[PDB]
């Protein structure tokens, strides 16, 4: 669609690997406050 | 047990306690933290970490060559300060480490459009002339000939150098092909966690006597890609088992949840196995590698590094006699930090659950009314027979006892002697390192000659790193890349002499030792008469201009 | 929090943008791309303009922890002497602020 | 308190109305008697070799979008002289220069 | 750390207000600046340091 | 900026040039710097995007 | 007193078959070893890191 | 040891300033390039010693 890729990314497919990653960042973050 | 006295974790956490005190100073780790500047500043006080020198008269231009090609990879493919703090901090830490040296390696091909030529021999005098010309900038200017020079004369100065004869090179056309195009092609080196990797208990102390080693580790499908034909069935792997929480065995700080949706960049657990083999059944034992992951052979081949040994190097910080591993200061440290911890909770249960800022007045001294106005502030009168000056009672701190104080100082003393190790001292060992003794205020003490004994075994580290780079340079480097990094002629090494390091010595380069090599050659300078040779001069001048940093200049001295 | 500019040329928005490796080609090898989004629509797919060919983020460690990514404060190891230094220091000052003078 | 004060650096290692002077000796060999570094400056010097090394990967960076997202004649007048290219293939390797503070 | 109060100082109400962080009233036949026990190390001996 | 072979010492002179010159005008160096140390020594790690 | 004036002296080791097949006319009678008995168990008297 | 390495090139210092440099060329140049390994410059040594 947005790229002449044949495969390019879904948004989903980008998201989920921010909700992957959150919960490993949000323990770091705990520690920083 | 030994980090967990590092940072209070385990059997060294006081316990739990309503109304007393929880805390813990931290005797071990703050002599670890005297220790880790001490010991990182040398490595890391210089532009350049390795130093390499010639055997023989005739090594002199293979070394001059790999310092180069050495230094290069260390400073643009790896981070060299980050690398530094794991590796002295896991010795310390640790009492022992373990470091992996590998080649990585992206080969792709690439289909692109190049030119087609034909060669005529018959060509006027200007063509020779033009001939020469590219021939010499190629020998004087490696890097000018590749920039600014035609193609179509390159081709017949490539045509020279299989033939000898000078031909024209007349522009045909054109024409489509495929090549690789290099992709990373360097070295690489990492920390391993002391629990991923499992080694010969038979060794008798010594790695190069293991027959076996296996380390853990983990990786993704893309990255088993890049090597096409190196890795075998691999379509056998779900890539859905072989987790890091399906394996518990392997300590790694990936959160034990996490994990990537994508199935090309998955991460999995391999393992690989290091030893010698009785391949041919014969008696014989040859160096062999296996890779699996999930119970399934995805790799079995000979050693491919040219050292023909185990790639692993290990680094004890207190040695053991006959043994591998190593012992670390937090060893000797266990009994002394808990009971300094005892008596400063001791001090602070002390202070902590007593009276402090409480009144207390006897009954019978100030009536109704006068009791009212003392407590607001104003003045009173109270009854003769009682004196407010002792009677009323205003608490404080206890006063400490002086042993407390004492007990504390013994344990930090003692810490001290064995150790060697003292707050706000030390450090300066750094400056001192293959120099010889200093005056008065330059030479070591007895605290630095133990500092300095741990700093070898860390050098020697480095030493045999850069002596496994090196072979690995020979093989896995081709002459244009050696050529870009070096602008200069490429030397070789026949292959049958990567065994033995028969010309190249490998060592840290400290700034003293590079200081002192520079009054060396002018005091040799001085000694000399200059008018003995010019070519003698010329050559201790030139080395004198690349200590100073001033490649240039050196230049010009060299062909002067 | 209450802050928004009434002009909406100038208004204020958060964008999320995405550096990484993906399988552009769907064949095995990967490849730096980066991505841009804001509430849940795409702006942004495309490879990686930069000639480094890698994530534009520099990292850097105070203290540096083996073999991990982020890196320890000071601040850490003085927890303890903090809190029991503030409590003898008050401590005085109750003695002296509550007493008759 | 006097102890907690003194806990307190000799785990970090900071003094007050101490150190500080450590800048004037980066990169250079030991002084004199009075200008050589102290065990406290030693591990100064360590935190500083980080920031340094940060600052080197952010210049690298740097030097490799100029070479290509500027054109001839923007490097020519700040640069009052001839204007020397860079391959765009060797963008990737640093072959030719290396990145320090000074 | 352990605390020693004699018997009959501090009637009912007073002992749990100084039991309490609070202001108090004492009986004046006992003074509480050297009746009331605050325990801490013993002193170490010399003997032992120099042994 | 320094050359690292005898070659590139043209080279490194003007981008030595070109890279003091973005910093000294087209940022506040003071400010950053500021900003970077202060960063890196409260929240144990420093990161900085550049574009 | 002095080592060159012992008549003998009898030292203990760890080894390997393919150890004792490098020097392969050096060893005569190999065949006879069952390769299973004189294990360092088998051999308390030789102090060993091995376990 | 380092010291008796540098203790050593100090000697063919003080031999070389005692004898006349004129006295013979070999001597000077056999003296210089003991010097020059002393000093772990292996290529200087190979010239004067066929210079």
């Amino acid at each position: 669609k947005l790229t002449s890729w044949k495969n390019e990314l879904s948004l989903q497919a980008l998201k989920a690997d921010l909700d992957a990653a959150k919960p490993s960042h949000t323990a770091m973050m705990i520690k920083v406050k | 047990e030994w980090n967990d006295l590092m940072r209070i974790e385990g059997k060294a956490k006081p316990p739990k306690v309503k109304g007393r005190s929880q805390v813990q100073p931290k005797l071990v780790r703050r002599q670890a933290e005297w220790r880790y500047s001490a010991l990182t500043e040398p490595f890391l006080g210089s532009n350049k970490l390795f130093k390499v020198t010639p055997v023989t008269w005739e090594d002199v231009q293979g070394a001059r060559q790999n310092e180069l090609v050495l230094n290069y990879q260390f400073r643009t493919k790896l981070n060299r300060v980050s690398f530094i703090d794991n590796y002295v901090r896991s010795v310390v830490d640790d009492g022992t480490g373990i470091v992996r040296v590998g080649w990585n390696r992206e080969i792709r091909k690439e289909k692109q459009e190049v030119p087609v030529f034909s060669l005529f021999p018959i060509q006027t005098q200007e063509q020779a002339d033009a001939l020469q010309q590219a021939l010499q900038l190629r020998t004087d200017n490696p890097r000018g000939y590749e920039e600014n020079v035609d193609e179509a004369i390159k081709e017949s100065v490539r045509f020279f150098d299989e033939t000898g004869q000078a031909t024209y090179a007349v522009q045909t056309g054109t024409t489509t092909t495929e090549v690789e195009v290099p992709l990373a092609n360097h070295p690489t080196v990492e920390m391993l966690n002391p629990e991923n990797i499992i080694i010969d208990p038979s060794c008798q102390g010594d790695i190069n006597k293991a027959m076996f080693a296996i380390v853990s580790f983990e990786t993704c499908k893309a990255d088993l890609l890049k090597e096409k034909d190196r890795y075998h069935n691999l379509n056998k792997i779900d890539w859905q088992s072989s987790a890091p929480v399906n394996e518990p065995d392997h300590a790694t700080t990936t959160p034990q949840e996490f994990q990537i949706s994508d199935p090309m960049r998955k991460r999995v657990v391999a393992y690989e196995y290091w030893g010698f083999w009785d391949i041919e059944g014969n008696g014989v034992l040859e160096p062999i590698v296996a890779t699996w992951i999930g119970s399934t052979l995805i790799r079995l081949e000979k050693n491919p590094y040219p050292d023909g040994k185990l790639p692993f190097v290990l680094i004890p910080y207190m040695p053991v006699k006959r043994d591998m591993y190593g012992e670390p200061d937090a060893e000797l440290l266990g009994d002394n930090q808990a009971v300094l911890g005892a008596v400063m909770r001791g001090m602070i249960d002390l202070l902590g659950r007593s009276a402090n800022g409480q009144r207390g007045m006897p009954k019978g001294m100030l009536d109704a009314l006068n009791s009212r106005r003392y407590r607001e502030g104003e003045d009173y009168e109270y009854n003769p027979t009682q004196n407010p000056a002792q009677m009323i009672i205003e608490h404080k701190f206890p006063e400490l006892p002086q042993s407390a104080l004492t007990m504390a100082t013994l344990q930090n003393q003692e810490a001290e002697s064995l150790t060697g190790v003292k707050a706000f001292a030390g450090g300066v060992t750094g400056e001192s390192y293959g120099d010889v003794a200093a005056g008065i205020r330059g030479v070591l003490d007895a605290a630095s000659k133990r500092e300095m004994a741990i700093l070898r075994r860390l050098a020697k580290g480095m030493s045999e790193i850069g002596n496994k780079i090196i072979a690995m340079n020979a093989v896995f480097l081709a002459e244009h890349e050696v050529v870009r990094i070096t602008n200069e002629e490429f030397v070789t090494i026949k292959r049958e002499d990567l065994k033995g390091n028969f010309d190249l010595e490998v060592d840290i380069s400290t700034a003293e030792v590079d200081n002192q090599k520079s009054q060396d050659l002018g005091f040799m300078l001085q000694t000399i008469g200059p008018n003995v040779d010019q070519q003698i001069t010329l050559n201790i001048l030139a080395e004198i201009a690349d200590l100073k940093r001033m490649p240039k200049l050196a230049h010009d001295l060299r062909t002067w």
